[PDB]
């Protein structure tokens, strides 16, 4: 799990996500997220607008664009606060689509999820949950914010 | 028919052994976390410290 | 004849195997509950702890 | 290993990062792998490129200068990209659809200034991973010292 | 006005008196809020069908006429009209200090 | 023990590439079938190569 | 264990005890405890008259 | 007769139990090789190398 | 009437089922003794020596 | 919980030497039987002996 940082806070959340040896493939897009910080419990759905394949082939996380009909704009500022959005960072046979993220044995992708009004990741503070998906068991998220944060090192790695 | 029987217990035993499966799953996923963070914690501590100079 | 005592003995087999099948089900349900509890106890107690400063 | 090349007044240009299997590991799939970089402002993701006309450029019998640009042919390395030479394989996996296995030794080249868009300076650190598509990712991780004081840093 | 709460598309915060509406939980009743549910079974006449995932509001305060305390355990079954029940069995742990905790 | 021998490649009319699976029975004129389930590897690197 | 002493001998042992994790409750009203120092072999059940809550 | 059906279903059962236990002879077959392999490669890997002597 | 050899089977299937479970029992009780002699005899072995003085 | 008092040296005749192993049931009516085994150990060095 990685998280860009501004202000006193951790404002956007990239959590990096890939199947079990040996599991049939997971429509992520009937997937549901629950997080916590103990004093809110957000749960978010994914919306398609919110999909950029190109990163396959490789590029800059945190400054992914996406497209609304006839423009190209910012993914994590626009994503709404009920919704995650999906970049594919490695999939060998096209298994992601936008309408369809099916993701099978191999693949790499991002859930993208816009925390910075949500909840309130100052230092020291306990974050929990999981994604669900429709079968099959659940990927437990769990870290405590560093004690420090630093203007040299805007992007953090938290699990 | 002693089929009959046969096939409804099978439903069972099946239902069964996934209730059991899934308690070790579950744990692994709690021990996980607990586990991961006991070690990082640990090594943060001895690793660091502050030094009077003067 | 023979027929219809078939069909009243086929009953018979479908409800002993529903009764053992409950018990199944149940007792494993009964063990959830504690095989979760032990688990969690224990690491709880392994982890946690008081330093003298 | 790592190491990387200083232009003067600049900073660290480029890196070259080596990398071989673990014992017992079953032969990886070099051209599926994916790194993932950090550093003071961005988190990068690059996917393998071929070298010149070939899947991996082939120096198992010696280079003069691992950076001397006429020698080694740096130029795919795009900001999006590495590419992969081959240093040591005598069965020929790497030369010949890029399979790692048992005993080989390879290089990989990044164009750091590139793909992070500046060179990086003297005190500051870069961590990453390289990811196969199976099994356990190589840990990348190394703070650049407070002098730079030769064109060749042994980052280690 | 509805049979099942319609949060299929989120929730900023499940205990949220204004978004979520908690009012309908009396001190012998509970209400459901859809979670996640493809061919809108919840959502019209309330039946869980395979894939949808459900959540169970109950307003413990007032159904047991007081706060559950540290260290008590609360235990039961949700009963369906036909099939096995689920089981619900926790401990509250020692130390409350966090608004929401994860009994799990 | 005895070995059945198919040309794959004249069979579905090309090669069968790397991360494919292919899927089987051979069915008897009576009783069960014989399953057959296997990928093939990641990285083809020897000639001759155990499926199993 | 604790053991006050007087004379050439420990005289008094105090046992501190205490529940193994996730266990049911255990009552020490049926408990039994054995103890030897290898010349002889004692076992021991409780007598009410003797609690102090 | 009860006892026609008795006979045939055990048949059956009898054979599914054979199918089960052979993927756990052919599975710790696979794993006993794997493993076997893995210990000695990496001891021999800690165990050498070369030193300059000048 | 066919409830006759329902009873007469059933008779037998329970005999069976008794047969079966007799050997784990059984096999539990061999088990028992020898893994218990088989830890308190090598951790004797591990916790004794002799050490010469002078 | 009970407890079974037997004369061994009587039953058997002579006592129990050092190095030695005794083994049997105490068998039920019906049921299963409680298995005792023990070897007895090598250097007696005390008056009452925790064969276990
Ligand atoms: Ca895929
Ligand atoms: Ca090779
Ligand atoms: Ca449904």
């Amino acid at each position: 799990v990685l998280g860009n940082h501004s202000g006193g806070k951790i404002n956007w959340l990239a959590v990096l996500i890939s199947p079990n040896a040996g599991s049939a493939p997971i429509d992520l897009s009937q997937a549901t997220v629950m997080i916590t910080d103990g004093t809110h419990k957000v749960i978010a759905k994914y919306n398609s607008t919110f999909f950029n394949g190109t990163l396959k082939n490789g590029g800059s996380i945190f400054e992914a664009k996406y497209n609304n009909t006839t423009a190209l704009k910012p993914l994590f500022d626009d994503l709404p606060a009920t919704a995650f959005g999906i970049v594919v960072l490695q999939d060998a046979d096209t298994s992601c689509s936008k309408d369809t993220p099916v993701i099978n044995k191999g693949d790499i992708v991002a859930i993208c999820l816009n925390v910075s009004n949500t909840l309130n990741l100052k230092p020291r503070t306990k974050v929990t949950g999981a994604v669900i998906p429709e079968f099959g068991a659940p990927a437990v998220i769990s870290f405590t914010t560093p004690a420090t944060y630093l203007d040299t090192q805007h992007i953090i790695e938290l699990q | 028919a002693i089929g009959i029987g046969t096939l409804i217990i099978f439903i069972a035993m099946v239902l069964v052994a996934a209730v059991a499966a899934a308690v070790l799953i579950n744990t692994s996923g709690f021990l996980q976390q607990k586990a991961m963070a006991t070690g990082k914690e640990s090594t943060e501590q001895v690793a660091s410290g502050l030094q009077v100079i003067r | 004849a023979i027929g219809i005592g078939t069909l009243i003995i086929f009953i018979a087999m479908v409800l002993v195997a529903a009764v053992a099948a409950a018990v199944l089900i149940n007792t494993s349900g009964f063990l959830q509950q504690k095989a979760m509890a032990t688990g969690k106890e224990s690491t709880e107690q392994v982890a946690s702890g008081l330093l003298c400063s | 290993g790592v190491t990387g090349h200083y232009v003067k007044n600049k900073g660290i240009d480029r890196i070259v990062i080596y990398i071989t299997p673990n014992a017992g590991s079953a032969p990886i799939d070099l051209k599926q792998c994916k790194l993932f970089l950090m550093y003071d402002g961005k988190a990068v993701s690059l996917n393998f490129s071929k070298y010149d006309t070939n899947t991996v450029g082939d120096f198992t019998n010696g280079i003069k200068d691992i950076f001397n640009t006429t020698v080694v042919k740096w130029n795919n390395a795009d900001a999006t990209s590495f590419v992969v030479v081959a240093l040591q394989d005598d069965d020929k996996s790497l030369l010949t659809n890029a399979v790692i296995n048992k005993g080989d030794l390879a290089g990989v080249l990044v164009n750091v200034s590139a793909a992070f868009g500046k060179h990086v300076g003297t005190r500051e650190r870069v961590s990453g991973y390289l990811q196969p598509e199976f099994g356990a990712p190589a840990v990348i991780e190394f703070t650049t010292p407070a002098a730079f004081t030769s064109d060749v840093i042994e980052l280690q």
